[PDB]
């Protein structure tokens, strides 16, 4: 199950990069 | 006061839009019930920079005492094996002496 | 995400200890099995002293 | 700022006279962990967990070889015959040494 | 407000605790390595080979 | 092992998942939430230039 | 090094737990009085903001009723485009205010 867990781990980890900068760009500009 | 409250967390830009108009929500009677359980648990929440060290110091250093230290009493003596060979190969030639 | 998610990405190897350090249970055990032969050289050899 | 006790017991009656000190005071507090921890967790978990990451795999197979084959091997891999055969004659046949004296 | 205020809290509250629950799952496997005699099998591993090695 | 790591990584995914939709909705709902009261200005200002 | 990592969390936890018990003293109620005041706004809403949400009924257009007569002649001066429509909105549509005046 490690290989099955490995393929879903990277997708569960790749989201962090796409869930920081867009948040760093939106919630900052949801204040104007 | 109204502007500086919202712009209070410019450096803490994560808390800035969060701390723009928070108390208008009357969450200072509600969210304060949650900041308390947050902050007494900073010993875990923020402290995960040390929890890995706690994972290291409290127990993984012991695993190193289990694993690394199992060689620390022999790593410097690994060079002593060369003269210790002369004590051991001298037994090896004792096997060779009785060959004839 | 910059506090724990970067650490949790690194912490996955600590999660992998449930295969590695569970094997360390064996490491802490199969070497513990060697203690009985190793206990002989002093505890059984304390009698050998006389 | 809950780490301080008067963090809320002083803010209001100092803001009215001085509306610069307290607003940045809470900013400094909350930011005492955003850059010291939240922006510094990425730096320090590549040194602490890095040791955790390297060791845990090392502890299992390689440092395992550097542990299980260290205290009975690293110094003693040629001293196993000086461990067991030493116990064969001077510990097992130890009582058998008295046999020549006894008979 | 009731669900979100906690959710806004739980946004930063239990997410920093997400690793914490996983540290415990690593702390046990850190300790369960012959947990019944961990202290004796950590200072010496081999309780007697370190005594003679 | 990675199955245990998935929990550390699903939390690394799920916890940050329900917040982008929040912001995306915010970027599509908060742009007009504040403007939903400015339109009342005309009704409140017409007679201000009358009694004075 | 590890103990230094926990220090920012360690210094926090020293008073963080007690600040729940410190909430009742003045160390927090100078701002956090709302909790001791039980939503210091008005104890949520029972009647107070009702008195002003009932004003949305009135100050929005039902108060536009009386001032619409003044606008009709005021529009007649500078807003010549709506001068013709001033009578319909005020003297005809808002004519019901004449009793209410």
């Amino acid at each position: 199950d490690r290989e099955a867990a490995l393929q879903e781990r990277e997708l569960a980890a790749k989201e962090v990069e796409r869930l920081r900068n867009i948040v760093r760009r939106q919630r900052k500009d949801l204040k104007a | 006061d109204a502007s500086l409250a919202s712009v209070l967390e410019s450096l803490e830009f994560c808390l800035r839009v969060r701390g723009s108009e928070a108390c208008v929500l009357e969450d200072l009677a509600k969210a304060i019930d949650l900041v308390h359980i947050r902050q007494d648990l900073v010993e875990s929440g923020h402290s995960l920079l040390d929890h890995a060290f706690r994972a290291q110091q409290k127990y993984e250093r012991t695993t190193n005492y289990c694993l690394d230290l199992a060689s620390e009493q022999e790593n410097t003596i690994s060079d002593q094996w060369l003269p210790e060979l002369r004590t051991a190969v001298q037994n090896a030639q004792a096997s060779s002496e009785h060959c004839k | 995400a910059k506090a724990q998610k970067e650490s949790n990405a690194l912490l996955d190897y600590t999660r992998k200890a449930i295969q590695r350090l569970t094997y360390l249970k064996k490491i802490l055990a199969q070497l513990e099995d060697d203690v009985v032969p190793c206990e002989s050289q002093m505890e059984n050899w304390k009698t050998n002293l006389e | 700022s809950i780490h301080s006790n008067t963090q809320a017991g002083l803010s209001t009656y100092v803001s009215a006279p001085a509306i610069i000190q307290q607003i940045v005071a809470l900013q400094s507090d909350l930011s005492s962990l955003q850059s010291d921890l939240e922006n510094s967790l990425p730096d320090d978990r590549n040194r602490c967990i890095n040791e955790l990451c390297t060791h845990i795999q090392n502890l299992q197979q390689l440092l395992f070889a550097s542990s299980t084959t260290a205290q009975p091997i690293l110094t003693p891999w040629p001293l196993m015959k000086e461990l067991d055969e030493m116990g064969k004659i001077n510990s097992k046949l130890s009582t058998a040494v008295e046999e020549v004296t006894l008979e | 407000i009731i669900e979100e205020i906690e959710r806004d809290e739980a946004a930063l509250r239990e997410d920093l605790y997400s690793a914490d629950r996983k540290f415990a799952e690593y702390y046990n496997v850190l300790e369960q390595i012959l947990g019944v005699l961990i202290k004796l099998v950590k200072d010496l591993k081999l309780e007697h080979q370190h005594k003679y090695n | 092992e990675v199955r245990d790591a998935t929990l550390a990584h699903k939390a690394e995914a799920l916890e940050l998942q329900r917040q982008l939709r929040r912001l995306q909705t915010q970027y599509d709902l908060l742009t007009g939430q504040s403007s939903a009261l400015i339109q009342g200005r005309r009704a409140r200002v017409a007679a201000t230039s009358a009694v004075s | 090094q590890g103990a230094a990592q926990n220090l920012p969390a360690d210094v926090n936890q020293l008073i963080d737990q007690l600040e729940r018990h410190c909430l009742a003293p003045d160390g927090s109620l100078v701002t956090k009085s709302v909790y001791s005041d039980l939503q210091l706004a008005r104890e949520e809403m029972s009647r107070e903001r009702l008195r002003y949400l009932e004003a949305m009924a009135i100050y929005c257009e039902a108060v536009a009723m009386v001032e619409e007569y003044q606008q009709a002649i005021s529009v007649a001066n500078h807003g010549g485009i709506r001068d013709v429509q001033g009578l319909y909105p005020q003297l005809g549509l808002k004519n019901s205010p004449q009793v209410y005046e």
